[PDB]
């Protein structure tokens, strides 16, 4: 049917706008998917592995694994939102309702013969004024203990439940505030995370030590 | 060898016990949640894949539980109960099937509560003979000669349906086909919708279009070219009887010798359908229908004396053409009288409509059939709103036959199931609390509207519920648009007492037939 | 060559063209030719054939020997159509035709 | 699910599955049937599972041949189906309209809105956009400019520009000859000929009949100058007796005598239709020609032709009207009482042979109220071809000729509705306003289509269009040549008002009932 | 990530067994590369140097022949762009009946200039304008290179020199023969009036004798033997009847019903005696040749032994009614005597044993007739097969030249001259068009080219030397295939010719099928089906 | 009309073998059921009894 398949009989093709609308179908599908997760107003999914282990998450990269999902487009997207977990650990959700959201509208665009040049073009030009505006933006502040809070608060509630999230504020900013060496990199090989599984869940702490 | 020596054949399967009552309830509720959805006026479509191919986009309950095939006895029996529901009444099968399913539901719980199903069944009898009693009081009368509130009525039966767009159409269409079916012979009345009121469904052209004809329309043309396609007043003769020339039952052999026997035979066919045509023309008609052939020589004779015939008509058209002009069918022309002749057409005309010919026999004066002629979009768009016409005609039909009526959207449901509720309070012994769960079970109805409007079903069902308590709030139900409690006197939603009679006591059945039932066996051969 | 994913002829066509198979045609002359070959002369000898059926032929007739033979060969079957036509005609030399005209082709 | 409970080999799809299943189904379909669009069209090749070849444009055509099995899809191709049966035109605008509704509907649908909304929207538009048509259609006496030009709108967008002016005089010509006054226009009185053995641009219009079979006696005259009609409905082959009959003889003789009495019947018959042509012509000059629906055997032939009557036995039903109405004559089932009043008259009778097959020809008559066309080609699917594209000529001229008015064309009429529809937005109350713009922008297809199926881009000819609209107030359509603006009043791009008052109450019924679809169930096994 | 899944929409709709074809690549390319091997296989059986090609149909049925309808016809083509080119050329063959491979080989070369076109940057439509502008001006230029015309049908060796040229192309060596055999059966057929039938001339194979032992017959020639003893007449009187030769029935039903013994016994005898009276009323009439269409009963046959009568049964009703043309009678339903006017006559009726076969021979002497028959000897059926095809394709030609008597000078020189003209046309005319019009223009090469191919020389030698003569003025010059060297002559004094019709139809029907496959941009081929072809085939 | 294709995104992006249950009524009211069927079961072990 095409200039390959004649070289390779058993070869997979999609060309043109079937390459447009094959990448666009699955960046909207991972979108739907991971649309519920964000905020903490968000739902709690259950994956179940091969052989049988249960784990409940919320995370966008946790679950992006945990997917069932065999697609082409769906491994670059993970690939980013494993990128943006190593590096910053926040924001997976966030990359991949953006990446589906920005495939979309170009869409909304290039099924009215717009060439994609044009939008990448103009993709370009909307970043760097958004990052202009993302740095004019920005709150300078002293990271004190209440921000610091206000911070793992912000994180925490969007990962678990409300209390439990409000004791990990304390442990999290706690631990950090006791590592932290003053004008030094952060070392976070330097907190020990140890499961221990006799007690409630609200009954995890922060000891001023190892275990 | 030594094959193994048993009681019942292989095959043979057998459960009891608690399983066999949870999983005829269970099935009950599944077949209830399929339809769930689809009631009220804001309720939903559905696509249905026939398995000839065909597709039912549809919102009747009664056709989309038709169109599915189960495996479970019990969903059988919902769907039959839904058939019922339909067969008898028209309307409401999605509404019994939900009432059904709700009871079963809230039986399993007496079920599972070390009650025995007889118990939990007497009550149920008892509560359905208290529904039927708190129905009849809560009703109120109709004046039949009143065509704005017919017309009323058989709206708040089609706001549900696709047909809504265009209901004062289909409201006038349903009404006048009513009206033109009503019959009265020896004292015998009869509204025979089924029968007499035909609809043809001619795909494009425009809904708006659709009208209800003084006549019948079929899908026939003249034998002849030379035939009047366009006769003003004709005079109709009805035949069942071919104009041919055709063998006797009896083995009849002719033996030929003389030379000139072959020759007088055959002028003795022509001469006798010639007789045949000329015992026909002695009464003067205009046209001749016939539900068998007519040949070629026959129609020559027709239109030596100007006669329009058409060749081969079915049963029931034939019939309906009866009714309508005030013919007779007659089999044998030399029997013919000039009462079977059929006066009181007053137009024939054969027009094409796309690229077919259709007869049309309309402006009739005083005709008992009619044919609804039905365009639209498309097959399918075409078949729904015969479907919904069908029920706007059962719900005519209804009212005529019971004049009184009930409030709609939930109120009549409320308003029996504070009743239920306040004789319930007098009762001292074990079978009032199944009692009081069929009163609340009821109450499925105005949840059901409010889950498909849209709006939060606890609060606004707390506040119905609390507005019916007082002394008269028999009539507060729920917009299906604007999830509001309003008054019905004011809204205009009113159903057919006999609609809801027939709904409570489908519904209450099923859940006694369904109770009773243990000790499923299965696989035995016929 | 290439797939060419709709083809022009129908699959399992064979088409042979050039020096090759007008070689190949010349061959299957002379194989023809063999067959009667030792049929010719006073001091010629019988062919025995048999067919499905187990009924045997003995002939020294040469259009007679090339009918028994099965012969599908589209080039060797014109030395077959010519031994026939010279027994139509003259009932005599029916082996003679089909020597020399593969000794010609050679 | 609870169907898949109930029936486990069943398919489901529900909730929002059921809206991207349709909406994916409509937009392929759309996508197909985008290039048919315009003169500016490529012509679509299709092959049968026989390898029969297939060269066609329609909507209709391709929608039924292609290999689709899509419900979505056998929906939109019966709602084309009825489109094409009733009008005979605008089914890829038809398909083209629902894909658009359906995708600008989700385009709102997608960010939480309820699809009822949507068809409200839709509903109020389709009222608004009924108003402003019948506001702007052009009432105009159809004279045979007029059909001629919709004839063209018609026929160059479904076949070649020479065939296609050709093809206009041919169907004008015809639909003039078999119109009556104040009478409805009858298509079946135009015969539709096929033969294969000229150029294409050969086809014309005959004021008579063409039939596919000629005499089956050799001795027959094969031209006839001057003829006299009969055309019957009477069989001249030996008919057996209803009864059982059977012969008893006891000699040879008696067995000839039978023989020879056994014809009598026919034979009579045969002698009245001799005895009238006789009287009726009594030199050589006048010929007579029999037409029967029945079958003639060969000794009545051959009786017929010693008499110089050319004879036609097996002629088709219709061809008894066609022959009445065009010769005029009277078609007679019987030979009881036959006088020359019912004799019909053509001015030139002849035959002609075309390989294996034969045709006659009866020309020169009176006044023929019924013709026929001569569909001449090399190819069969160029036959096929040409009749289609006969179909849809005929079929808008009669269109034009029963509904006196005719809207302008080239995408001016659904640009000046869209417009409208958004100055009469901020009257709908609620968020219906959302599909009321919708309803607009899906409306704004044809000339997207049209643009680019003349090669340009959506956005400057759409923008071009509307600013010339607004700025004019004229009914300005897309120029297929240039791109630029252009009114296709005076050039005579015409398009038929049923056809457009058909598409949108079509398009409107069948996407408001796909949008409120929200469950699809496969679970009759 | 490893699989690509089929593309929303029409692609996931798509059956299970369709193919879908888009675009240039995939749809135009590919028929004008299915178009071109087409014409590939066809070309080398082009002009006298053309070499037979043994085709083996489904049905192992062989053909060895030459004439491109056929080769096409036996081929299981499949490709429906092939399909097309294929059916244009069946057209060409039914309306005129030679220039089949002109067509072809002019469709081929056409499609391949318009690939080259639409690759450089021409649109599809473009080129499609410059195509019909180029055949308009072809069409146009045609009739001012007519050299000579046939001014003259009635004569036999000028008929034989005109059909030469075209029975040349087909059976090269020995053409002159057979020139004079079809001319001298066409010039006894075509009478006083125009109208000329090809049906008239019949064609006779009987094995043995080589087809120069071919001769022509003013008559017809059954492959079937006489009924009776009588086997030879001198002055037939020829009665030819439809009905079977016996005494006829009731169509209702016969029942001999006997009551007593006289009339069971006399029955027999009287029908006896029926038969023998009528077979003697019609001997009486001077008839002494029986000719019936159907079964012949043995009394019938007794008692036309017993009055010196030829019976000959005719199977099928084309034969009778050829016979009945031919003779000059009328074939009687009944089996009543003949009256004078409808009594046929012919020179001589006789039994005869050519080669094999036993042959009745009706046979006339004067050089006229209604129809005339060919017998064609030779050694093998695939040999006289292709002598049938080359008569055929002569009669046509004349057929032809009773239609249209001009010509054009064959060989490649109108070929060459038109490709000049149109060239020198297009030179002229501003635009895009210009480029379409150059390339039909050279796609006119293609003919010379094809011959000089064949006849085993160097085509680009032969073509410089046909634009360099042309040039200079002689419009009359084209390949002379009897050299070792490529070289050119004047082929008006050789008397190499071509029917003006035959050139026109063939350019027009190949321009046609060029546009129309060009016209093609989406193909949606439905899954083969297993089916017994379609009713109307049979 | 005879088949219903799987709809665009997830659900044609699914394993083979992979099942996605979603809502309230395919969830959270299985869980709710499986979660009685296992106290069923366990339920008539409870007490001296
Ligand atoms: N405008 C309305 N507002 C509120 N409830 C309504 C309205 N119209 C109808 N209903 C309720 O909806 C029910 C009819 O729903 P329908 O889909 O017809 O179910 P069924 O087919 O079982 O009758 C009636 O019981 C009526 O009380
Ligand atoms: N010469 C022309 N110039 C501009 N627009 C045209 C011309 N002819 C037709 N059109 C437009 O192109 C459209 C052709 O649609 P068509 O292919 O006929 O679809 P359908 O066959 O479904 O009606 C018409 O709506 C018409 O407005
Ligand atoms: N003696 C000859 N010398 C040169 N060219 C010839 C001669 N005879 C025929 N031709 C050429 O051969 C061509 C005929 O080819 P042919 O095999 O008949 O194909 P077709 O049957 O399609 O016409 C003619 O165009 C003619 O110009
Ligand atoms: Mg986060
Ligand atoms: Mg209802
Ligand atoms: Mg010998
Ligand atoms: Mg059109
Ligand atoms: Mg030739």
């Amino acid at each position: 049917m095409a200039a390959v398949k004649t070289l390779n009989p058993k070869a997979e093709v999609a060309r043109a706008q079937a390459a447009l609308a094959v990448n666009i179908s699955a960046a909207r599908g991972l979108q739907d998917v991971l649309r519920t997760n964000l905020g903490p107003k968000g739902t709690m999914k259950m994956l179940v592995s091969g052989a049988g282990d249960i784990k409940l998450t919320k995370d966008g990269n946790v679950l992006l694994h945990e997917m069932q999902i065999q697609h082409p487009t769906a491994s670059l997207i993970a690939k980013v939102a494993t990128a943006q977990d190593d590096i910053t650990g926040d924001g997976t959700t966030s990359n991949v309702l953006i990446i589906g959201e920005l495939l979309k509208q170009a869409d909304l665009y290039i099924s009215e013969g717009l060439h994609p040049r044009i939008i990448t073009e103009g993709f370009e030009a909307a970043k760097e004024k958004a990052l202009q505006f993302l740095e004019e933006v920005k709150v300078s502040r002293e990271m004190d203990r209440e921000t610091l809070i206000d911070v793992a608060r912000t994180s925490l509630r969007t990962k678990v439940h409300a209390e439990l999230a409000d004791v990990l504020t304390e442990a999290v900013v706690d631990s950090i505030l006791a590592i932290k060496k003053q004008d030094e990199p952060i070392d976070l090989f330097m907190i020990e995370i140890m499961e221990m599984k006799h007690k409630s869940e609200t009954d995890t702490s922060l000891i001023r030590g190892l275990v | 060898g030594h094959r193994p020596v048993l009681v019942l054949s292989q095959n043979t399967k057998r459960e009891s016990g608690r399983k066999v009552q949870s999983g005829n309830i269970n099935a009950a509720k599944t077949i209830a949640d399929i339809i769930r959805t689809c009631l009220g006026p804001k309720s939903m479509m559905k696509m249905l894949l026939d398995p000839m191919g065909g597709i039912v986009m549809t919102n009747d309950g009664n056709a989309i539980l038709r169109e599915i095939q189960v495996q479970h006895p019990a969903a059988k029996s919902m769907i039959e109960i839904s058939r019922t529901q339909d067969e008898e009444v028209g309307d409401g099968t999605t509404s019994v099937i939900i009432l059904a399913g709700e009871m079963l539901s809230v039986a399993e719980h007496f079920l599972e509560q070390q009650m025995h199903p007889t118990v939990v069944i007497s009550a149920y009898r008892k509560a359905l003979d208290d529904m039927i009693s708190t129905l009849k009081k809560i009703s109120i009368p109709v004046d039949i000669s009143d065509s704005d509130m017919m017309l009323n009525i058989i709206n708040s039966s089609i706001t549900t349906k696709a047909i809504s767009r265009w209901s004062s159409l289909a409201c006038n269409i349903a009404l006048d086909a009513v009206k033109m079916v009503q019959f009265e012979e020896n004292g015998r009345k009869e509204i025979d919708i089924k029968k007499y009121a035909r609809v043809e469904k001619i795909p494009g052209g425009i809904i708006e279009d659709s009208c209800v004809l003084r006549g019948v329309m079929i899908n026939k043309d003249v034998t002849h070219p030379r035939m009047r396609r366009y006769i003003k007043n004709p005079r109709i003769v009805l035949l069942d009887s071919s104009l041919e020339y055709k063998k006797g039952e009896s083995q009849t052999d002719i033996e030929i010798t003389r030379e000139e026997d072959f020759t007088r035979i055959l002028q003795m066919e022509e001469e006798y359908i010639q007789q045949l045509c000329e015992d026909i023309i002695q009464l003067k008609p205009d046209v001749v229908i016939t539900e068998k052939g007519i040949s070629d020589l026959a129609q020559h004779y027709l239109m030596r004396a100007n006669i329009t015939a058409i060749r081969r008509v079915r049963k029931t058209d034939n019939n309906r053409i009866a009714r309508a002009c005030g013919a007779r069918i007659v089999s044998r022309p030399e029997e013919l009288r000039e009462d079977d002749v059929g006066t009181g057409a007053g137009l024939l005309e054969i027009k094409k409509i796309g690229d077919e010919y259709f007869t049309f026999i309309t402006d009739c004066k005083d005709p008992k059939a009619c044919t609804i002629l039905l365009r639209g979009a498309s097959k399918e768009i075409l078949s729904e709103v015969e479907r919904n016409l069908q029920d706007a005609m059962q719900v005519c039909r209804n009212v005529l036959l019971d004049p009184q009526l009930v409030p709609g959207g939930g109120a009549s449901e409320m308003a029996v199931a504070h009743a239920l509720t306040e004789k319930s309070k007098a009762m001292t012994g074990v079978e009032q609390w199944p009692y009081r769960a069929v009163a609340q079970a009821l109450e499925v109805i105005p949840r059901t509207l409010i889950q498909n409007c849209g709006a939060s079903t606890i609060r606004l069902l707390t506040s119905l519920r609390a507005k019916h308590t007082q002394e008269n709030c028999e009539t507060w139900g729920v917009n299906g648009e604007t999830g509001t409690l309003v008054d019905m006197k004011e809204l205009g939603i009113w159903e057919p007492l006999a609609v809801k009679l027939q709904t409570y006591k489908t519904a209450v059945e099923t859940a006694v037939l369904l109770l009773r039932i243990d000790d499923i066996v299965s696989g035995h051969k016929k | 060559m290439m797939p060419t994913p709709v083809i022009l002829l129908k699959e399992g066509t064979d088409s042979s063209q050039g020096i090759p198979q007008l070689v190949s045609n010349i061959s299957a002359c002379q194989v023809i030719a063999e067959a009667v070959r030792t049929t010719l002369g006073p001091r010629g000898m019988d062919k025995l054939i048999v067919d499905g059926r187990g009924k045997a032929t003995i002939s020294n007739d040469g259009a007679t020997i090339l009918k028994l033979l099965d012969v599908v060969h589209p080039a060797a079957k014109t030395l077959v159509d010519i031994a026939k036509s010279q027994d139509a005609e003259v009932g005599d030399g029916t082996t003679s035709v089909t020597l020399l005209a593969a000794e010609f082709l050679k | 699910a609870a169907v898949k409970t109930l029936n486990p080999k069943a398919e489901v799809a529900r909730a929002q599955a059921a809206l991207a299943v349709n909406i994916s189904a409509a937009r392929g379909l759309q996508d197909v049937l985008r290039t048919n669009l315009g003169p500016k069209g490529t012509m679509k090749m299709l092959v049968s599972g026989a390898g029969d070849i297939k060269l066609t444009k329609d909507g209709n055509v391709l929608l039924h041949e292609m290999q689709i099995q899509h419900p979505t899809a056998s929906l939109i191709a019966k709602v084309a189906t009825a489109q094409d049966d009733i009008t005979g035109d605008g089914t890829t605008s038809n398909v083209l309209i629902i894909g658009e509704l359906l995708k600008q509907a989700d385009l709102y649908i997608s960010e939480g809105l309820h699809p009822r909304i949507i068809t409200e929207g839709f509903e109020a538009a389709k009222e608004k956009a009924l108003q402003f048509l019948e506001e702007v259609k052009v009432s105009r006496e159809m004279d045979r400019e007029t059909l001629i030009d919709v004839a063209r709108t018609s026929l160059r967008t479904k076949v070649h520009a020479e065939l296609a002016d050709v093809l206009t005089e041919a169907v004008v010509d015809s639909i003039l000859a078999i119109k009556k006054q104040d009478e409805p226009i009858d298509l079946f009185m135009i015969e539709i000929m096929e033969m294969k053995h000229k150029s294409e641009t050969d086809t014309s219009l005959i004021r008579g009949l063409v039939l596919d079979h000629g005499a089956r006696h050799p001795d027959m005259k094969k031209r006839v100058e001057d003829a006299y009609i009969l055309t019957c409905n009477v069989s001249l082959e030996y008919e057996k007796t209803e009864v059982n009959s059977g012969f008893f003889y006891k000699s040879a003789e008696e067995r000839e005598k039978l023989v020879k009495a056994e014809r009598k019947f026919i034979e009579d018959r045969v002698k009245k239709i001799i005895e009238l042509k006789r009287k009726v012509c009594g030199d050589s000059d006048k010929g007579f020609v029999v037409i029967n629906q029945k079958g003639i055997d060969p000794f009545s032939l051959d009786a017929l032709s010693k008499e110089g009557i050319v004879a036609l036995r097996r002629a088709k039903r219709r061809n008894m009207e066609r022959l009445t109405l065009a010769c005029g004559g009277v078609a007679l089932n019987s030979f009881d009482d036959l006088s020359p009043d019912c004799l019909g008259h053509a001015g030139l009778v002849y035959e002609y042979t075309l390989g294996e097959e034969k045709f006659t020809f009866i020309e020169k008559c009176n006044n023929p109220r019924s013709v026929t066309l001569l569909i001449k080609g090399p190819n069969k699917h160029t036959l096929t071809q040409i009749k289609d594209a006969v179909r849809d000529g005929l079929r808008a001229v009669k269109n034009a000729i029963d509904d006196g008015c005719v809207v302008p064309g080239a995408g001016a009429v659904e640009v000046a509705m869209a417009e409208a529809l958004i100055k009469h937005k901020p009257s709908v109350k609620g968020r219906a306003q959302l599909g009321v713009q919708a309803f607009a922008d899906a409306l704004l297809i044809i000339p997207k289509v049209l643009a680019q199926n003349s090669g340009f881009d959506l956005q400057e000819t759409l923008v071009k269009i509307q600013a010339e609209h607004s700025e004019s107030g004229q009914l300005v359509g897309v120029d297929l040549n240039t791109g630029e603006p252009m009114v296709a009043a005076e050039v005579g791009v015409w398009d038929n008002y049923c056809v457009k008052k058909q598409l949108l109450h079509s398009c409107t019924v069948i996407a408001t009932n796909i949008l409120l679809v929200d469950e699809i169930m496969r679970a009759g096994m | 990530a490893l699989h690509v899944p089929k593309a929303p929409g029409f692609a996931q709709m798509l059956k299970e067994g369709a193919k879908h074809f888009s675009g240039l690549e995939e749809a135009v390319y590919r028929n004008i590369q299915a178009c071109k091997e087409l014409a590939q296989t066809t070309r080398t059986a082009y002009g006298p140097n053309g070499m037979n090609k043994m085709v083996i149909n489904h049905l192992e049925k062989l053909f060895v022949t030459n004439d491109a309808a056929t080769i096409l016809r036996e081929l299981e083509v499949q490709h429906p762009a092939a399909k097309m080119i294929v059916m244009a050329s069946h057209m060409q063959e039914q309306e005129v009946g030679d220039g089949t491979n002109f067509v072809l080989v002019f469709a081929g070369a056409l499609l391949e200039l318009a690939e080259e076109l639409l690759r450089i940057g021409l649109s599809v439509s473009e080129v499609i304008e410059g195509y019909e502008i180029a055949c308009r001006k072809a069409h146009e230029i045609l009739p001012n290179l007519v050299c000579c015309s046939a001014k003259n049908l009635r004569d036999i060796d000028e008929v034989s020199s005109l059909l030469r040229t075209s029975i040349m192309s087909k059976q090269y060596g020995n053409e002159v023969f057979l020139a004079k055999l079809i001319a001298q059966a066409c010039v006894s057929i075509f009478p006083d009036s125009g109208h000329f039938n090809v049906d008239n001339i019949r064609v006779c194979k009987i094995l043995g004798s080589g087809i120069s032992s071919s001769s022509v017959l003013h008559g017809m020639v059954f492959k079937k033997e006489t009924e009776g003893d009588v086997t030879s007449v001198k002055d037939a009187k020829i009665a030819v009847y439809s009905c079977p030769f016996d005494g006829m029935i009731t169509e209702t039903k016969g029942t001999v019903l006997i009551k007593t013994a006289e009339e069971l016994m006399n029955f027999s005898k009287g029908e006896e005696n029926l038969m023998d009276a009528q077979v003697k009323a019609i001997a009486d009439t001077g008839a002494n040749v029986v000719v019936t269409g159907g079964k012949v009963a043995d009394m019938a046959l007794h008692y036309a032994n017993k009055y010196n009568i030829m019976l000959v049964r005719l199977n099928s009703k084309w034969d009778l009614r050829r016979l009945c043309k031919t003779v000059g009678a009328t074939a009687l339903p009944r089996l009543t005597p003949p009256v004078l006017e409808e009594m046929g006559h012919c020179d001589s009726v006789y039994l005869s044993e050519v080669g094999d076969t036993q042959v009745v021979v009706f046979k006339h002497e004067k050089e006229d007739g209604a129809i005339s028959t060919i017998v064609l000897r030779g050694s093998t059926d695939n040999l006289m097969d292709d002598i049938e095809r080359a008569v055929d394709d002569g009669v046509n030609t004349f057929k032809v030249l009773t239609r249209d008597k001009r010509l054009v000078p064959g060989g490649g020189a109108t070929e060459i001259e038109l490709a000049k003209q149109i060239t020198s046309y297009g030179e002229t005319c501003p635009g895009l068009e210009q480029y379409a019009i150059k390339k039909f223009a050279e796609a006119f090469e293609a003919i010379p080219r094809a011959l000089a191919e064949n006849s085993g020389v160097k085509a680009n030698e032969v073509i410089s030397k046909l634009y360099a003569v042309h040039q200079e003025g002689n419009k009359n010059v084209g390949l002379d295939i009897e050299a070792e060297v490529p070289a050119v002559k004047d082929m008006l004094e050789a008397g190499i010719l071509d029917t003006y019709l035959g050139k026109y139809w063939a350019i027009k029907l190949a321009t046609n099928a060029a546009v129309t496959v060009l016209r093609v941009d989406q193909i949606i081929m439905a899954k083969p089906a297993g089916g017994p072809k379609p009713p109307s085939g049979k």
